[PDB]
């Protein structure tokens, strides 16, 4: 308003094109019907707003703000990243003169909702991840072997409804709630270097997940426990005959021409063990 | 180059009074319609192969690209509205003019009065030109742009 | 600017060799020397202002810091 009073002094006024942008937006007269007009952005900051009364009261809104920032990452149109391609339109077309103007009024105050939006939603992701993974990965495999030295196994069938790359439930974990932030980049899992402003991983846990990619590619290949290691026997100082067992299959080596004996694990025998003779 | 002699001040000044020398040196006032029309079919036909003639800057290595789009598309510090700022002015001469049928789609260009409210207007290019423009300024800087700028090229 | 109207003395004039690649910047009338100008380059440092403007912004791990010279 008192902006609008002084860029009409002198009598259209004298410095009619310095103030010109400016006062072009607060106009609403708008004979074209599809300007910039100042009008359309704060009633566009009141509806990113009305978004954030639904979230932080009424009710859980971890969840639902999780569910707001995982949308931004991967698509579009929620809308907190179209009001910022609309704000900076407006500050864009001004003149680049009243830059540091339209940068402060027209892209800042909606752009600051983002850097708040994201910490919250970081946290959601995981008290989605300690009651979606972690708590069913303890709750089978604590306290077996090989995780813990006891007597006890942990049981292969359901050890690869895990670790798979395509369908096992932590890589399906990951393209449902981190679709935007992390790359299945050949083997290995790596953070996009896209989209990952003020958004950090804690550096064991990519170390976990590009060790559980990694047993995935050695052992269970084909989508099963299975894989294809070979022996070959060797001599020792007054030793007549070393027998290996393998869930039956056999070496015994008397100390003849040395071969490979092409074993497998774990083979559907009867009583699958190992023991050395 | 347009060759002068074709300007509005050259049309209100020393056309008019220089027509009226010859027409006392056939009936003069209907000679007055066939020589002024016969001029202004050569005064569109001179600047048509001016504007026609202009080609554009050979820019490269996208910073000259984001650079001429914020040129081009900028009020008060650009061609283009400073272009059709002076070609508005000679679509105007003689009066809806009498050349007025070929000067008549550009200057119906930077009207913005679209009374059917979607015309091309040359607003709503300029305001389209720079949503590109702000698009590869995120692209350029902030962040790690050839991750960004596969993920444009690829989906087109 | 004080630089620029002192190379118009006299009368383009006759300190022409002296002052010839400094004025050759400010003048857009230089419609072939590959455009070189002193104008594109305040704006072509205004962005690795702005770029530094995001490091002294949130810049809170000590990384995105680099994260802008991981680029270079």
């Amino acid at each position: 308003n008192t902006l609008a009073v002084q860029g009409c002094t002198g009598q259209h006024g004298p410095l009619a094109t310095t103030f010109g942008p400016v006062l072009a937006l607060m106009d609403n007269q708008n004979n074209s019907a599809d300007m910039l007009n100042l009008q359309t952005y704060l009633t566009r900051v009141t509806q990113v707003r009305l978004r954030l009364q639904q979230i932080a009261g009424s009710s859980d809104p971890q969840a639902m703000m999780q569910l707001l920032a995982q949308t931004v990452l991967q698509g579009k149109s929620v809308d907190l990243t179209d009001t910022r391609d609309y704000g900076s339109l407006t500050a864009a077309g001004l003149g680049q003169e009243w830059y540091g103007f339209g940068q402060t009024v027209f892209v800042r105050p909606m752009e600051q909702a983002w850097q708040q939006v994201l910490t919250p939603a970081a946290e959601s992701l995981n008290a989605r991840w300690r009651t979606a993974v972690v708590d069913g990965w303890n709750n089978a495999f604590s306290g077996r072997y090989p995780f813990k030295n006891v007597s006890s196994d942990a049981s292969l069938p359901l050890l690869a409804k895990y670790l798979n790359t395509d369908t096992g439930r932590i890589a399906r974990f990951l393209q449902n709630n981190l679709s935007g932030v992390l790359h299945r980049e050949g083997s290995r899992w790596v953070p996009d270097t896209i989209n990952t402003r003020g958004l950090t991983f804690n550096p064991a846990f990519l170390k976990a997940i590009n060790t559980l990619s990694e047993i995935a590619d050695v052992a269970f290949t084909t989508g099963n426990a299975g894989l294809h290691f070979e022996l070959r026997p060797g001599t020792a100082a007054g030793v007549m005959q070393t027998t290996l067992i393998t869930d039956n299959q056999k070496l015994i080596y008397v100390n003849q021409m040395p071969v490979w004996k092409r074993f497998t694990w774990p083979a559907d025998t009867e009583a699958p063990g190992a023991s050395l003779s | 180059v347009v060759p002068g002699m074709f300007t509005r001040q050259a049309w209100e000044e020393a056309v008019l009074p220089s027509i009226d020398t010859v027409i006392n040196e056939v009936s003069p006032e209907a000679l007055r319609q066939r020589l002024t029309t016969r001029y202004f079919a050569d005064f569109g036909n001179a600047w048509l192969n001016f504007l026609n003639s202009l080609h554009l800057r050979k820019a490269q290595t996208l910073s000259d690209v984001t650079e001429q789009l914020t040129l081009m598309a900028d009020v008060r510090q650009s061609p283009l509205v400073a272009l059709m700022n002076t070609l508005a002015v000679q679509g105007c001469t003689g009066q809806h003019g009498p050349l007025a049928t070929t000067f008549g789609p550009v200057l119906a260009l930077m009207d913005n009065q679209n009374n059917s409210a979607d015309m091309l207007n040359l607003q709503t290019y300029l305001t389209r030109v720079t949503q590109v423009r702000l698009r590869l300024q995120q692209i350029a800087g902030s962040s790690d742009p050839q991750a960004m700028m596969q993920l444009l090229a690829q989906t087109v």
